[PDB]
Order: structure tokens, then C-alpha cells, then sequence
């Protein structure tokens, strides 16, 4: 048993990758060993790639974060060494590791509880600088940032301050063109990323949230209002943020609703 | 007691066989009374003539398709893609009000049945159509347009083209724009308006009459509309499908049946101009179509437009 987890392991690391995934996630000390070997591995590929080591890394995250599921002091440690060496790689530019890296620092952060006093400057950097050039990416990708936002909303509580909302919620904000894309999944899951972001229970935090919500709610309703020649109203939800934009009607339309 | 009506046609009966020849057994059912209105349609495949003239000639919503008065199609014929009404077939409602229901216009289904079977099948089927249009246009008083998709750009041409190859101060029968299977965003005022402005911008020589008649809006469709928002109100009508998060429980649109019910009843009351410098009765009326169907069918602009081509 101890022994033939190397077989499937790198049978793994090599379409069928699910049925091998569920049977060592259900077949079941030895694992920090066998995770340390893999943490210098990974380490050692960014250190020298300074170009075909991309399969390797690939397959090692996967690996990885297939281990993890199959199930409280270096958690933290990982995933900053994690973050640091993904945003170093920045000449690769490839989206199978960076997918794989957010599934496992999801789950990762996902198994503790929000009782601590983790890192969050680090994961909301990278979060950021994920986002900012998160545009023309595959559905795989989107689906994955999204999701791994909404961990992160979820467990840090109490402690995101209102720069992050403040910023996430801004024509700037790749989540607002986000919105537009015309798959079903996309937007289901940026509603949910909505509600978390609204089910919050800090009020100092949330009045941002909300007061940001509701300026582009009265910008999209002032755009539809001019529109048809007639002047503009409720003065008093504006937001400094939306002084002048230009939004069809349709955009504006399915904005309101959306709110 | 001798005032008893002549007889309520349980089916209709097909006036035109698919020969293309003339069908003298409705004469029985016409009698010798004066001011009568006829109607006709021209559509395409699956555009749905059919359950328009039984929905509103004489069947309900309610009522099964295996019952209408005019045969439509099924589910197990659709795979095939093969049209369901060939020539022309005729009903009497039991107010005196003459219907018709045509064959679609360039089907290709009916020219792959001719295939295996006078130059090409492809002149034949478009002097066919040019045949029966002019039929229609000669001896009618308002054709309702059936579609499936706006924006067609093929169908005005058609109508267009059909009345310069009529028989013989003229007489236009009026022409009414129906459009079935409508979707939620066709119910929006952006939408109407953009439409009428196309339909003005595409019929401006039609030469019909298709203006200030059957007004959609006359009709309480839009409550909120004001009847100055359109330029020129021309005679369109709306048919939907028959009876989410961001917006639950919101259909966007009037019931099936309100509509259908509303078209019925705009339709039944349209007006009856004289055909022809001539009091016709319903069996001289009936006289008049079988000689002008033999003078279109031995025309000579006919054959002149199908040798052009
Ligand atoms: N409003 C509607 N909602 C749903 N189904 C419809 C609607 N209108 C028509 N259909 C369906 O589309 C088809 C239309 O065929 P139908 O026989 O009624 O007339 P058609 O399209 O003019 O055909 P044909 O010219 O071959 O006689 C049928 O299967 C009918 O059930
Ligand atoms: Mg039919």
C-alpha cells in the first residue's frame, strides 16, 4: 500500500485521469514525506527556467491537488511558496497550471476555518494580478478564478478590508465585462460570487459593497433615462466612481436586473 | 318553420387538386346570398397557414389538432421535411365567411417529390406559386402573410413581383402581416418600431393596401404605448408559441389564446369591397374564380416571365 502509491501517482502525473483520481481518493505521516520531494521538484523547475518543463509542472499540480482531496502550521507556507512561484513564472503565461494551482489553493484554504491569522496580503495580490488579465482565457479558466474568489470570500471574513470590495466592484473590475459573456455557467457562478461578496455580516465592509452597487444602479437607470430625452433622478444613491459612462440600452437594461 | 340553415360543413374540401385542376363540389354548400368575404394566405414551409385558418375559422385552442378543420402537420411528418396542404382548399363558416388555405410557396419538398417523377422542375414550381398568388390577389379580400422569421427579404419580393402577373381602377386586395412563433424581445416597443420602419422602408411601391387597417395597438396590445410613437401604424399582428433567476414568473408577452382571439375578431370584421363593377353572389362568385383560375391558368405573361428564366 505504501509502495504502490508511487504507480498511481505517476500513472496520474502522466481522459482517464478521473477513474484513477476516484479510486485513490476512496481507497483510503508518509504524506508530508511524499509531499516534500514534490515541493522541491516543483521549486526546481522555476528556479532553472530561467521551455518544455510546462507538461511536468502541469502534471505535478495535478497530482497534488488530487493527493490533498483524497483526504495546521504549513498550510500557510505552501501556499505562499505555491503563489510566489506561479507569479514568477509569468514568461510561460500557460493556463493548465495556473487552473491547477487555484483548485489546490481553494481546497487548501477551503479545509481550515476562518479562526487564524493567515497571510491575506499574498493571496489577494495574486488574486488581483490573476484577475487583471483573466479577459481572453478559456471557460475553464473563468470557472476556476470564479470559484477560487468565492472560496476566498467565504473563508477570510472579518478580515477583507474595503479596498478589495472597493476595487472588485469598478468599471476597472474585469468581473463587471465579465459579466457579458453568454454562457449559462459563467454568470451563475458570478451571481454566487455576488451573494457571497452581499452576505457578508460586517457593516463597515459592506456599505461600500452596497453604496457601489447602487451608484451603478442609478448610473445604468440615468442612462436609460437620457436615453429618451428626460431628465435624470435619485440624486441621492450617486457614486462619485460612475460620474460619466456610456452604456446601451440593452447593457444597461440587463444590468438593472441583474443588481 | 322552412328557414332552416343549408348545412355546417363538419371538414373542409379541397377546391384545387394537386394537378392543378378546378374542383366543382362547393357549389352545394354556397348559396344566393350577396356580401361575401373571402380570405387567403401565403407562407412557407413551417410557417403554420393551417392552424391560423382553423383557429380561426372554426376551432378553439382547446380543441386537439387531430380535429381542425384543416389538415396540419405532424410531429412524424416533420422529420421528413415534406409539406402537408398541396393546392388550395376551401370551408364556409356558419356566419358565410369564405376560407382558404393554399400549399406552401417554393417548397423544396415539392420539388424533390417532382424530381422522380418543361425545361427544369424549377420554372415549374415558381410559374406554380406565380399561379396561385395571382389567383389569390385576383379573387380576395384580405391575405394574411404568415412568418416565422422577420426579416425575410425574399417574401415582399415575392408579393411584389406577383401583382404584375394578374389577369385583369383596379382592385387590391388588402394585406396583412402576421407573424407567428414570436419570441419575448419581438413584444418591445425598440423592436415594433424598428420593424414597421422596416416593412414601410420595403413595401414603399407596393401599391396595396397595407395601412391603417388591423392596428395592433387599437387593440390594447400595448397599454403604456402611446399611438404617436409610431410613424405609421401599418397592419402587423403577433402570434407566440402556444401555451431564470434574474427575471421568474415574467413571460414578457400576452396569452396565446387573448391574441388569437384578437386576430380572429379583427379579421372577421374587415371590409368587403366590391370585386368587380357587379353585385356577385356566392355562386356567381364561385363562377367568376373558376373562369379567372382558367384564364391565369392559359395566360400568356406567365409563360413569357417563365421562358425569361
Ligand atoms: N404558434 C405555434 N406554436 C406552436 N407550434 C406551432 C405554431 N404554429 C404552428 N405550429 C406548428 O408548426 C407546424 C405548422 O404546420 P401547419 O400544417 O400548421 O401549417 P404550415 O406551416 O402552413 O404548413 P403547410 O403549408 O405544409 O400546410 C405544425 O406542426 C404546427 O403544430
Ligand atoms: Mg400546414
Amino acid at each position: 500500500f505504501s509502495t504502490n502509491f508511487r504507480d498511481t501517482v505517476d500513472i496520474l502525473v502522466g481522459s482517464l485521469t478521473q477513474q484513477v483520481s476516484g479510486w485513490l481518493q476512496s481507497l483510503e505521516a508518509f504524506s508530508t514525506t511524499l509531499l516534500g520531494q514534490f515541493l522541491e521538484d516543483m521549486e526546481a523547475y522555476a528556479e532553472d527556467l530561467s521551455s518544455v518543463s510546462l507538461p511536468k509542472l502541469a502534471a505535478l499540480l495535478r497530482v497534488f491537488s488530487t493527493v490533498v482531496r483524497s483526504i495546521a502550521y504549513v498550510t500557510d507556507v505552501l501556499y505562499r511558496v505555491m503563489r510566489c512561484v506561479t507569479a514568477a513564472n509569468q514568461v510561460f503565461f500557460s493556463e493548465a497550471v495556473l487552473t491547477a494551482a487555484n483548485e489546490c489553493v481553494g481546497v487548501l484554504l477551503g479545509s481550515l476555518d476562518p479562526s487564524m491569522t493567515i497571510h491575506c496580503d499574498m493571496v489577494i495580490t495574486y488574486g488581483l494580478d490573476q484577475l487583471e488579465n483573466c479577459q481572453t482565457c478559456g471557460t475553464d479558466y473563468i470557472i476556476s478564478v470564479l470559484n477560487l474568489l468565492t472560496l476566498i470570500v467565504e473563508q477570510i471574513n472579518t478580515k477583507l478590508p474595503s479596498s478589495f470590495v472597493e476595487k472588485l466592484f469598478i468599471p476597472s473590475s474585469k468581473l463587471l465585462f465579465l459579466r457579458y459573456h453568454k454562457e449559462k455557467e459563467v454568470v451563475a457562478v458570478a451571481h454566487a460570487v455576488y451573494q457571497a461578496v452581499l452576505s457578508l455580516k460586517n457593516i463597515p465592509v459592506l456599505e461600500t459593497a452596497y453604496k457601489l452597487i447602487l451608484g451603478e444602479m442609478t448610473c445604468a437607470l440615468n442612462n436609460l433615462l437620457h436615453s429618451l430625452q428626460l431628465p435624470e433622478a435619485c440624486s441621492e444613491i450617486k457614486h462619485e466612481a460612475f460620474k460619466n459612462h456610456v452604456f446601451n440600452v440593452d447593457n444597461a437594461k440587463f444590468v438593472v436586473i441583474f443588481d | 318553420a322552412k328557414l332552416l340553415p343549408p348545412e355546417r360543413m363538419k371538414h373542409s374540401i379541397k377546391l384545387v387538386d394537386d394537378q392543378m385542376n378546378w374542383c366543382d363540389s362547393a357549389i352545394e354548400y354556397l348559396l344566393d346570398q350577396t356580401d361575401v368575404l373571402v380570405v387567403g394566405v401565403l407562407g412557407l414551409q413551417g410557417t403554420g397557414k393551417s392552424m391560423v385558418m382553423s383557429l380561426l375559422s372554426a376551432n378553439t385552442p382547446e380543441e386537439d389538432q387531430r380535429t381542425y378543420v384543416f389538415r396540419a402537420q405532424s410531429a412524424e411528418m416533420k422529420e421528413r421535411g415534406g409539406n402537408q396542404t398541396s393546392g388550395i382548399d376551401f370551408f364556409i363558416t356558419q356566419e358565410r365567411i369564405v376560407f382558404l388555405d393554399t400549399q406552401p410557396i417554393l417548397s423544396p419538398s415539392i420539388l424533390d417529390h417532382l424530381i422522380n417523377n418543361y425545361n427544369l422542375p424549377h420554372t415549374y414550381v415558381e410559374m406554380q406559386s406565380l399561379q396561385i398568388a395571382a389567383f389569390l390577389f385576383t379573387v380576395c379580400h384580405v391575405v394574411i402573410v404568415v412568418q416565422d422569421w422577420f426579416t425575410d427579404l425574399s417574401l415582399y419580393r415575392f408579393l411584389q413581383t406577383a401583382e404584375m402577373v394578374k389577369p385583369s381602377t383596379e382592385y387590391y386586395p388588402h394585406l396583412v402581416f402576421l407573424q407567428n412563433k414570436a419570441r419575448r424581445e419581438d413584444f418591445c416597443p425598440r423592436k415594433l418600431r424598428q420593424m414597421h420602419l422596416m416593412i414601410d422602408q420595403l413595401m414603399a411601391h407596393s401599391h396595396l393596401r397595407y395601412k391603417g387597417t388591423l392596428s395592433m395597438l387599437q387593440c390594447n396590445v400595448f397599454p403604456g404605448l402611446p399611438p404617436d410613437f409610431l410613424d405609421s401604424e401599418v397592419n402587423l399582428f403577433l402570434v407566440p408559441f402556444m401555451d431564470f433567476s434574474l427575471l421568474p414568473g415574467y413571460r414578457g408577452h400576452p396569452s396565446f389564446q387573448s391574441l388569437v382571439s384578437k386576430l380572429r375578431s379583427q379579421v372577421m370584421s374587415m371590409a368587403r369591397p366590391q370585386l368587380s363593377h357587379t353585385i356577385l353572389t356566392e355562386k356567381n362568385w364561385f363562377h367568376y374564380a373558376a373562369r379567372i383560375w382558367d384564364g391565369v391558368r392559359k395566360s400568356s405573361a406567365l409563360a413569357e416571365y417563365s421562358r425569361l428564366l
